[PDB]
């Protein structure tokens, strides 16, 4: 019984956080990480949009 | 090479003040390390992280008042566990005791004495220490009140005991460390070793003040100085490796015996370095070697 279809392919994830590290790597690299405290990230005031 | 007592005012200041880099304290160290001056490596503080490269820079530059009280406070306390003016367990009380004490008078002239204090009982540490060694301090004074109360220069018999008055004196110099000439009971003592195996009466030699100078009869063991007792034989042993020449050897047995009581002892250390060696010497033999016992029982007996 021959049947035409197109798929729709999908994922499930759940029960983790979606984890961004803060670097110009961009890897966590200990705990305080290459831009956490940078020259650019380090004292002055900047206000995170999105 | 050895260390005296470990410093008191350091023990307190080593579990307290840092111990890498106080940024204040040893500041012209930092300064050096931060000044690419140090030796070791120049660039150590180029090389290192930018964050903790900052923390060395705001601390050094501009010096930081690091609290200074809870190593000078504990400096004392922990001296008074090396002086023993407390025991180790009441290091929990004495060193906030005091604390409180100051936390009412911060701020008065005493505690501007306090670390003058500090100087003065680290160094009483130090002073008892070197002291402790000679324990001619608890002997000594003991000796003065033994002096006064026994009769000094009464032998109207015949005299000896002139040279028996520094005899004495000489045990106290000699030797100090646990030579001490308690005054338990009213009979005078005096203990030679750490654990008290030869400890007699100095008043037991109160039976002597007879026998200062009597005939001597042949060379075998007197037909009258059965009397002496082992308890004040216990003592003339003990001068013995103190003072030899003195006490005349041919007129009583305070100086007879005193040469008698040296070949005691020259017999002890030639059979001290006797039994060094055939007990050394057991992989040969192969035995329970009491003949090296039994050797220094007949070079005693049949002479």
């Amino acid at each position: 019984t021959a049947v035409d279809s197109i798929t729709q392919k999908k994922f499930l994830c759940d029960r983790t956080l979606w984890r961004i590290p803060f670097s110009s790597n961009f890897m966590s690299m200990g705990a305080l990480t290459d831009l956490g405290q940078n020259l650019l990230y380090a004292n002055s005031a900047h206000a995170l949009d999105m | 090479m050895m260390q005296d007592a470990t410093d008191p005012a350091v023990r307190a200041a080593l579990q307290s003040q840092p111990s890498g880099l106080n940024s204040t304290d040893d500041w012209r160290q930092v300064m050096d390390r931060i000044m690419s001056l140090t030796a070791r490596n120049p660039d150590a503080f180029r090389q290192q992280p930018q964050a903790n490269r900052l923390s060395a820079i705001l601390e050094a530059v501009v010096p930081a008042r690091a609290n200074p009280t809870h190593e000078k406070v504990l400096a004392i306390v922990n001296a008074l566990a090396e002086n023993r003016a407390i025991r180790p367990d009441e290091a929990g009380l004495v060193y906030d005791a005091l604390l409180q004490r100051v936390a009412r008078y911060n701020s008065g002239n005493v505690q501007t004495n306090l670390d003058r204090l500090v100087g003065d009982v680290r160094e009483a540490v130090a002073q008892r220490e070197r002291a402790q060694q000679q324990g001619n301090l608890g002997s000594m004074v003991a000796l003065n009140a033994f002096l006064s109360t026994q009769p000094a220069n009464v032998p109207r018999g015949q005299e000896d005991y002139t040279n028996f008055v520094s005899a004495l004196r000489l045990m106290v110099t000699e030797t100090p460390q646990s030579e001490v000439y308690q005054s338990g009971p009213d009979y005078f003592f005096q203990t030679s070793r750490q654990g008290l195996q030869t400890v007699n009466l100095s008043q037991a030699f109160k039976n002597l003040q007879g026998l200062w100078g009597v005939r001597a009869p042949t060379g075998d063991r007197a037909t009258v100085s059965s009397l002496l007792t082992p308890n004040s034989r216990l003592l003339l042993l003990l001068i013995a490796p103190f003072t030899d020449s003195g006490s005349v050897s041919r007129d009583t047995y305070l100086g007879h015996l005193l040469t008698l009581y040296r070949e005691a002892i020259g017999q002890a250390h030639v059979d001290e370095h006797t039994f060094q060696e055939i007990t050394s010497v057991s992989r040969a033999l192969g035995q329970e070697d009491t003949g090296s016992l039994e050797a220094t029982l007949n070079y005693l007996l049949t002479n």
